[PDB]
């Protein structure tokens, strides 16, 4: 009863050793590399590589091998062979023709509702616009290569499908398929691919993972077609409609083609060189941006990057193949020295296709993954950081102190700043006198007045503890769904039975019985389950106690996953930990971890192998002092003090080491490819933000020794440098040539420092730039923004980012990224049509071949577009299926991204805007004008459908506790159910059955703890479901209630505790009814009946739709007033002006820019951000750093409590109840640390997790800044209707509405207005005063809330602790 | 003038403390921590002297 | 009294000689053996003392001379083209820009032998 | 003086606390386990009379 | 009388020759060495000393913690 699901898209990494062992086995010799994987695949195969190798089809074709005939060649040889299949004629091709102009057509006409919707607000008015019957005229003749790209991208995916649906239906089946994509035979499991050509008498092996990777190269190609496609009939009908980047799409097939030819020539090594290509289109960008000097070096540089990288390629691939299978496959063209030829073409055709265009340069970075993966080379890997993190560095003393003074000096400065004093310091004997005074001062000098003898007397200073470690374990923070390493005694459990010696195999079934079942658990998440004497103060009494220290347990697995590091489950927890401690208590000082003239330059370092240079003597002279801030001992010293004495070695499945017999102990085992000792620290990831910190110190150090001023800003693996430096400038020099030379000189110290500190700057990582602003991988010139918005929608497809093939995360993921096309593109219609494109071929192509619901989900689809069609009077199940797909999923529609969405990205009422939304697609059929007041006209749909959507069978269950955990819900079953709603049973059923106690008696009281949750707060009669919100969220149910949330987006629930990576069918059928119940959904919601013949239909004269929300909101709980929540829409209360009126009455958009375009242009303007208006609250004092964050956390909490529930009958009770319960003070005493709110309206004010803290437009920052917007006259309005009282509307909506209508009618009309009114419905605006709260807290109920999940609350604020915080 | 050069002197032990102790924590690295010498080098700190305290007044009860 | 000034005089020359021994040292970071059997502990010694273990082969670092030319405070020539004002073409690079620059089209490679 | 006899404490503070790091230098940096099992005895030995000081001074209710 | 700067002097002079031990401790051991422990100060005991008054130092304030509790 357990079923395996395979993946649909790449999710893990090729793996290079996978290959091999495969290849190497079924040619029984040396396939991709002559290492020990090919070796013990050809004396000891594993079961699945065998099956593969005894079929029929793969006996022949070895003996066909086997005697000369075909010819084995590499997985890229045949990824160029795909790439450039298009041999059959006339019938695939009509086939594929008229399904890919049925699919355009299909997506311009649902894209016609929403077009005629929007210039029917705007006031600008099968498909009724005229726009899009000019582009339905313009997109009838798919092009050549489109149709090529989406023909292969068809013939792939129905191979995938093919055999993920007949591996559900039956385990172990293996796809043989000749037929598909004519010419090649594929023979596919999950363990291979054994890919033939029979004309061409080439056969190749490799993996599930590298068809995977072909399928999603040709749906990124046909995803690159297709948006440049569209956008160039857009830009051919309007200039603004389209994507500001314009792309010829011959020369980006022939770009593909290239880069083919390029990863075919070179093997896998070609990805190097594929790779060294972002050089080179950075290059050509600042050929544009940059000045003379400094773009000659970068091109200079980049060529130098190119050749060096293809000549490495050439090296390494001739090396490798020298003694394999692969021996005769390297072209002549590879030692003719003749590939230049071919890369100088691919070049110049990347150099053709950015036009010389920021724009087209910017958006070609998605050439970087559509050339596939390469398989990476595990144990090459391992060997490659092993000589960088094994060899010993030289340091001056001086340069060490300097460091740690730079250090100290941070620390000592920021703590001035956010705590006004210096830290305690245990030996302030050691400042000679200059610095005592800043001592006892609680100053400090500036980075201009100080010096290095400063730093290095700052250097001996020590401290006293002022952060304190948490002392019990928070298990959010420590619990994930990835998975932990095996112990040192176990890490042979890691590779297959049959690739371990036989004296392994008996080791490890007697050392099976010495561990745990957690020390067995190979995941994070049963590692914490199956600990049976799990306690809560481990981590803490393992730090205090240094039990990490010289561990003989002690392990660090690598995984081709850039080597992703493992270690056992006591050492992640020390790792997570200290990190932890660094992001919340540190992070804080160093806030870049996010003359005639002035000299300016720029340096972009890369920090990606900054930590293999780490050593203790460079990183723990900076961790000590964190060690000493935080009272503990080598916490934050924990890496370079036990990686050392451990073994790192590869544990990749298909890559074991050779284990000479008699030797059975890790740290015994021969040093050799993928295992080595005496790592000198510095594993990737782990103690990344203390290595982040101490470059900041150092580039504070190297701004003290240059004499110039820094802004760094550390973001990952990159560093940007601003630097700057009042010069004089010498007899004629120019601000340019001022510029490269302090770019020099400031190279020449950055380098000089770096390798003071051991750190090898290599010319490759570091480049010096003046103006132009490349941080985040984001282009941005002279104020304007280039995104690459080609780059996020390349993966867009059927089942994306989803789980067991949801067919509404798919939507909802479809729509999410596309959305990217209009929030970055600036294209409203590209990202429209290109949604449309994908949500039809989910929806109407894609939903009948379901891997688990065959064709259950389709039937439903179709029950529901019969229902739409009676229920509407529509023609037929295609306006049917238009009409579906234009409707909220809210309301069980098909439409992920509501209206609102292109005119603002967040909103506080997502009822109201699925209303609106509604409302806004039913006038495409009601020929309902939105330009005027609501009315009844002649057609009922829009009553209809308001009828049924206020009328409907009141039935709440657990409204409250639902309440506290969507304060949005709906309740009465007026909603689309989501998997943590429909498995959170599951979890707690699977979890009262863990050893671990915690977890299980948290579940076991999981049903009794939400009815008493319920409870709580179900007598306070006005409801305030954000209030019940921070109720929840101060209670210990929230955190179990997160750990459960996150277990449940977990395959198999049931399988947690089974060590499978099977399904267990309960779970297949929880999510097909789940599945099945959302698609029908919208049957319920709008009944034939309208279920009200007695009541008649609803009227829609004077009708307010947040009324109607409101209405809706309170009769689906059955409860009587819910505040706080309501809000107008803003895309519906205002009615949008191009001319002034008698009085402007409404918010004034002016545009400042001078031209009638601001698409790709700035202005004057400061951009706008959201930012809602923030509370006024007085932070009282006390030693904040004597509180954990939690602590702190939850002190806000029971403010925010106080606040809002100030006047309910109950109040000192309620309080006492919580503040003892939760912080463990009395009310008398907690409330002294309490933040008092000097706003009266906690309905605007509060800040929760569900309230929206910005509100942005739909725009780009930068473009925000071309308009100017004037709230003046509908002040007095709103003033003379509402005096001195709190309403409802949102303010910075308001303005984001207006921004990005202002930008949505310039792409619409090709030209950008002068101006902008909006005039708001003042029928839709209520009040929004703070209530006056009646009814007692159920106090019985709230403690024995707090009882039943003590397990998760936090930590207790002690007296000892209590003491400290007023001293 | 004396107490210039008392400040002198005072500015270069400062130095000298500071180069020193750098020294000490430099010094006490993966080899100080395998064999149990690291907390002589680097001091004891509020963890392990609390722990100590507790180990100290609840022996059996008192 | 001459004295005092004597008594300082000596304090700040043995002052000086203390700073300068501190400021001529090289600490040389823990790190495997030479037979690779364990780690051994961070050496201090003078600078001229431990560019003479670089130059003789006693502590095992990947590029002897630039780890000896900064120890020596000089710039190796390494470091001098990297930090350079003109970035230099290699030969394989040169060809390629050679190929690159003017649409002279004498690429001349037929994609269809491959 | 105050000046002077104050700076000459302060002097006399500073040479003890480099002569105590210099003690720990010289005494850790010497090679052989022998002088490294002192050390550790030696810390097994302090943590031992620290936690009966603490008990005799706190006898004191 | 300012006559403790013989004492100073003293103590720089100890320094010295302390440092002195020290460089020549890290790296003596081929030729400056015919077994292992050399002769030296070889004095732990200070040491053990200041660790002593330091953690003292340190339980000191936490008993003061303790007694406003």
């Amino acid at each position: 009863a357990n079923v395996y699901l395979t993946d649909s898209y790449l999710k893990g990494v090729i793996s290079f050793s996978e290959c091999n062992a495969l290849g190497s086995y079924i040619f029984n010799g040396p396939y991709l590399k002559n290492d020990y994987t090919n070796l013990i695949s050809r004396q000891n195969p594993l079961i699945e590589h065998m099956n593969l190798k005894k079929l029929n089809i793969t006996q022949s074709l070895i003996s066909k091998y086997h005697k000369g005939e075909i010819k084995l060649e590499e997985p890229t040889y045949f990824q160029s062979l795909l790439m450039t299949y298009k041999s059959m004629t006339s019938s695939e091709q009509i086939a594929t023709t008229n399904l890919l102009k049925k699919i355009i057509r299909r997506a311009i006409e649902i894209s016609d509702v929403k077009v005629y919707a929007i210039l029917n607000k705007l006031g600008l008015k099968t498909i009724k616009t005229t726009l899009l019957k000019k582009l339905m005229c313009s997109m009838q003749h798919p092009p050549s290569w489109l149709i090529h790209w989406f023909n292969l991208y068809t013939k792939l995916n129905n191979i995938l499908t093919q055999y993920r649906s007949n591996e559900v239906k039956n385990h172990g089946f293996t796809l043989i398929d000749n037929q598909t994509l004519s010419g090649f035979q594929f023979i596919l499991n999950q363990y291979g691919c054994i890919v033939y050509h029979k004309e061409l008498k080439r056969i190749t092996v490799t993996t599930y993972n590298q068809f995977l990777t072909w399928k999603d190269i040709s749906l990124s190609r046909l995803n690159v077609c297709l948006i440049t496609w569209i956008s160039n009939c857009l830009n051919t009908l309007n200039k603004s409609l389209g994507l500001r980047c314009g792309f010829n799409n011959v020369i980006l097939t022939q770009l593909f083609l290239y880069g083919d030819c390029i990863l075919k020539l070179f093997h896998n090594e070609g990805f190097y060189i594929i790779k060294e290509v972002e050089g080179f289109i950075m290059s050509l960008i600042l050929n544009i941006t940059e000045e003379d000097q400094f773009r000659k070096r970068f091109y200079n540089s980049m060529l130098n990057n190119i050749t060096d990288a293809a000549n490495k390629a050439q090296k390494n691939l001739l090396s490798r193949v020298c003694h394999t299978l692969l021996d005769k496959t390297v072209s002549d063209n590879i030692i003719n020295g003749r590939w230049i030829i071919l890369l100088s073409k691919f070049l110049k055709l990347i150099k053709l296709a950015g036009d010389n265009n920021l724009n087209n340069l910017s958006e070609l970075y998605f050439l970087f993954r559509i050339f596939g993966h390469p398989m990476v080379d595990e144990r090459q890997a391992m060997d490659a950081v092993k000589i960088n993190c094994n060899e010993t560095k030289f340091y001056l003393l001086s340069s060490l102190s300097m460091l740690r003074g730079a250090f100290i000096y941070r620390i000592i400065k920021g703590f001035v700043n956010n705590y006004n004093r210096w830290p305690t310091l245990r030996n302030a004997i050691v400042l000679p006198l200059r610095w005592l005074t800043y001592y006892k001062l609680n100053t400090y000098p500036s980075l201009l007045e100080l010096t290095e003898r400063d730093l290095i007397v700052l250097s001996g200073l020590r401290f006293y503890r002022e952060f304190r470690l948490p002392k019990k374990v928070d298990l959010e923070m420590i619990i994930n769904d990835k998975a932990i390493s095996p112990p040192k005694n176990l890490i042979w459990t890691s590779f297959p039975r049959n690739y371990m010696p036989s004296h392994i195999q008996n080791y490890i079934e007697h050392e099976k019985l010495k561990f745990s079942e957690s020390d067995k658990s190979r995941r994070v998440l049963e590692y914490y389950l199956r600990d049976n004497k799990f306690n809560e103060c481990d981590l803490y009494n393992c730090v205090v106690n240094q039990s990490y220290l010289n561990n003989p347990n002690h392990v660090v697995s690598l995984t081709g996953k850039r080597m992703f590091a493992m270690q056992p489950g006591m050492f992640r927890q020390v790792q997570i930990l200290a990190e932890k401690m660094i992001a919340e208590n540190i992070l804080q000082f160093f806030p870049e971890s996010l003359n005639n003239y002035i000299s300016k330059c720029s340096i972009i370092t890369d920090l990606s192998k900054f930590n293999q240079a780490f050593r203790y003597e460079t990183s723990c002279i900076c961790s000590d002092v964190l060690d000493e801030l935080h009272g503990v001992q080598s916490l934050f010293s924990w890496l370079h003090l036990t990686i050392p004495h451990v073994t790192i070695i590869c544990t990749y499945r298909h890559a074991p080491p050779y284990i000479g017999d008699h030797i059975v102990d890790l740290n015994n085992v021969d040093e050799q490819s993928g295992l080595y000792r005496y790592h000198m620290g510095g594993i990737e990831g782990w103690c990344q933000k203390l290595w982040t910190i101490e470059a900041i110190s150092l580039l504070d150090l190297i701004s003290l020794k240059g004499k110039f001023s820094i802004t760094a800003l550390i973001n990952g693996d990159n560093q940007s440098i601003d630097i700057s430096k009042p010069i004089r400038l010498m007899e004629g020099q120019t601000h340019a040539q001022a510029d490269y030379l302090l770019a020099l000189n400031s190279l020449k110290l950055l380098y000089k420092e770096y390798a003071g500190i051991g750190h090898k700057l290599k010319g490759t990582e570091t480049y010096i730039s003046r103006d132009m602003q490349f941080m985040s991988k984001t282009i941005q010139h002279n104020g304007v923004y280039y995104p690459a918005s080609i780059k996020k929608v390349l993966r867009v497809g059927p089942w994306i980012n989803t789980i067991l093939d949801d067919f509404k995360v798919s939507l909802e993921s479809i729509g999410s990224l596309t959305q990217e096309l209009e929030y970055r593109g600036e294209s409203l219609l590209c990202s429209l049509i290109f949604r449309n494109v994908w949500l039809y071929n989910q929806i109407a192509l894609q939903l009948k071949n379901h891997a688990l619901c065959n064709n259950k989900l389709y039937l439903d689809i179709l029950k529901v577009l019969k229902h739409l069609k009676t229920f509407f009077n529509l023609d037929n199940i295609d306006t049917a299926l238009t009409l579906y797909m234009n409707l909220p999923m809210l309301f069980g529609g098909g439409d992920p991204n509501l209206l609102y969405r292109s005119f603002y990205r967040r909103t506080p009422d997502f009822l109201t805007e699925a209303i609106v939304h509604s409302v806004f697609i039913l006038s495409y059929y009601t020929n309902h004008d939105l330009k005027d007041k609501l009315q009844d006209l002649s057609d009922d749909r829009l009553n209809k459908f308001l009828t049924c959507i206020i009328t409907f069978d009141k039935n709440p269950n657990a409204e409250f506790v639902t309440l506290m955990r969507d304060p949005q819900a709906l309740g009465s079953e007026r909603q689309a159910k989501i998997t943590s709603e429909i498995n959170r049973l599951a979890v707690t059923e699977v979890l009262s059955t863990a050893p671990n106690k915690i977890f299980s008696k948290s579940a076991q009281h999981y049903t009794t703890t939400e009815i008493d949750l319920n409870d709580i707060m179900q007598n306070i009669e006005p409801t305030y479901p954000h209030g019940l919100r921070v109720v929840y969220e101060s209670l210990p149910f929230y955190k179990a209630e997160k750990i459960v949330n996150l277990i449940s987006g977990t395959k198999s629930i049931t399988n947690i505790l089974e060590k499978t990576s099977a399904i267990d069918l309960t779970d297949i059928d929880r999510a097909t009814e789940m599945m099945r119940k959302n698609i029908t959904l919208l049957i319920r919601i709008l009944p034939l009946d309208c279920n009200r013949d007695k009541r008649e239909i609803l009227s829609m004269e004077n009708l307010s739709i947040t009324e109607l929300s409101k209405y809706v909101r309170e009769r689906s709980w059955s409860l009587s007033n819910i505040v706080g929540v309501t809000s107008p829409s803003i895309m519906y209360t205002m009615d949008i002006k191009y001319t002034t009126s008698t009085i402007s009455s409404g918010i004034i958009i002016e545009k400042y820019n001078v031209n009638s375009l601001t698409r790709g242009e700035r202005g004057p303007t400061k951009p706008w951000v959201g930012s809602s208006t923030q509370e006024k609250k007085t932070m009282p004092v006390y030693n904040r750093q004597v509180l954990t964050k939690k602590q702190r956390d939850q002190i806000d909490l029971l403010a925010k409590l106080d606040w809002v529930y100030a006047s309910i009958d109950n109040k000192d009770e309620f309080m006492e109840e919580l503040s003892i319960g939760t912080l463990g003070l009395t009310y008398e005493k907690a409330k002294k640390l309490f933040p008092q709110y000097l706003s009266v309206n906690y309905l605007h004010r509060l800040t929760v997790s569900s309230r929206p803290c910005e509100f942005p437009a739909s725009i780009p920052a930068y473009r925000t800044t071309n308009y100017h917007f004037d709230t003046s006259p509908i002040n007095r309005i709103l003033t003379e209707k509402y005096g001195d009282e709190d309403i409802d509307i949102v303010f910075q909506n308001c303005i984001s509405f207006g921004l990005s209508l202002m930008s949505v009618v310039e792409q619409f009309t090709n030209v950008c207005p002068n101006r902008i009114i909006l005039i708001p419905k003042l029928n839709e605006i209520h009040l929004m005063k703070p209530p006056i709260f009646t009814g007692d807290v159920d106090i019985h109920k709230l403690k024995q809330v707090i009882q039943k999940q003590h397990m998760f609350l936090p930590d207790k604020i002690s007296l000892t602790q209590y003491v400290e915080l007023f001293l | 003038n004396i107490t210039a050069r008392l400040d002198r002197i005072d500015e270069k032990l400062s130095e000298i403390l500071g180069m020193l102790h750098t020294l000490v924590v430099a010094s006490a690295g993966p080899t100080s921590a395998r064999d149990g010498i690291r907390d002589a080098m680097v001091g004891l700190r509020e963890e392990m002297i609390e722990k100590i305290r507790t180990e100290a007044l609840m022996t059996n009860d008192r």
